[PDB]
């Protein structure tokens, strides 16, 4: 994306690349900066990887804004909806759960990935059970919004399950 | 005279509640208020849902208990 421009350039003979992508040929550094300016272009060195290290005119200023304008829009959906966590525990009483169920769906509706996790203590016993007990009653009622992505699944301390949407 | 009527039946805790108040399941049939040892408090012993406690329970009402081992 970032790449090297007019006065940058020390590649003595740049295998020069026109304002289009012309193939005029193998024209001096010196020589490329004159035909640039005859264009009031900027002559690019777009690569020292190619053969005769290459140096190509364009408005480089101005397509890099427009690149930058698109890599904007790509970029904003680059991001486009990750992982809200929520972390229940595994006591959890009654108006604290609906609480987090909530919040679930409105993630879900929002367009995010879930991240259901339980952080845990002691007493491994009854553990398990007890997510499942939670965390599978609050994906039946999500059922109708959200899918199970990841399962009952160990982190030793912890435990996760994931929560992706319906539609996409 | 101390009545020794007292109840020493087990029971696997269903829920928490404040105080270290607990419902209980039991071996025996019925979930009723059974509260904490002394002891346990004294000693830190963290009762936790889903654990086979011994809740004594007073004839007069079983409705509640006192839990008194360990799990
Ligand atoms: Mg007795």
């Amino acid at each position: 994306k970032e790449y090297l421009t007019n006065e940058r350039i020390r590649a003595k003979q740049v295998r020069v690349v026109g304002p289009d992508g012309k193939q005029l040929g193998i024209m001096d550094t010196r020589e490329a900066l004159r035909l640039a300016q005859e264009m009031d272009l900027d002559l690019v060195l777009v690569g020292p990887n190619a053969d005769p290290p290459v140096a190509r005119i364009m408005d480089y200023s101005k397509w890099r804004y427009e690149q930058q304008m698109a890599e904007k829009e790509a970029r904003k959906k680059a991001k486009r909806t990750e992982v809200k966590s929520i972390k229940f525990r595994v006591k959890i009483d009654e108006h604290d759960y609906q609480t987090k169920l909530g919040h679930i769906k409105r993630f879900l509706q929002e367009g995010h990935k879930v991240k259901v996790t339980i952080m845990f203590r002691g007493r491994e016993v009854a553990h398990p059970e007890l997510g499942e007990r939670i965390l599978n009653r609050v994906t039946e009622d999500l059922k109708d919004l959200a899918v199970v992505e990841m399962k009952p699944e160990m982190l030793g301390r912890d435990m996760n399950m994931l929560l992706a949407p319906v539609k996409v | 005279a101390k009545e020794k009527d007292t109840i020493r039946t087990e029971g696997v805790v269903t829920e928490a509640l404040p105080n270290a108040t607990f419902r209980v399941k039991l071996d025996s049939g019925p979930e009723i208020l059974a509260y904490i040892s002394g002891k346990m408090r004294m000693h830190y012993i963290r009762i936790l849902p889903g654990d086979r406690v011994v809740v004594e329970i007073t004839p007069y009402d079983p409705t509640r208990g006192r839990i008194v081992y360990r799990k």
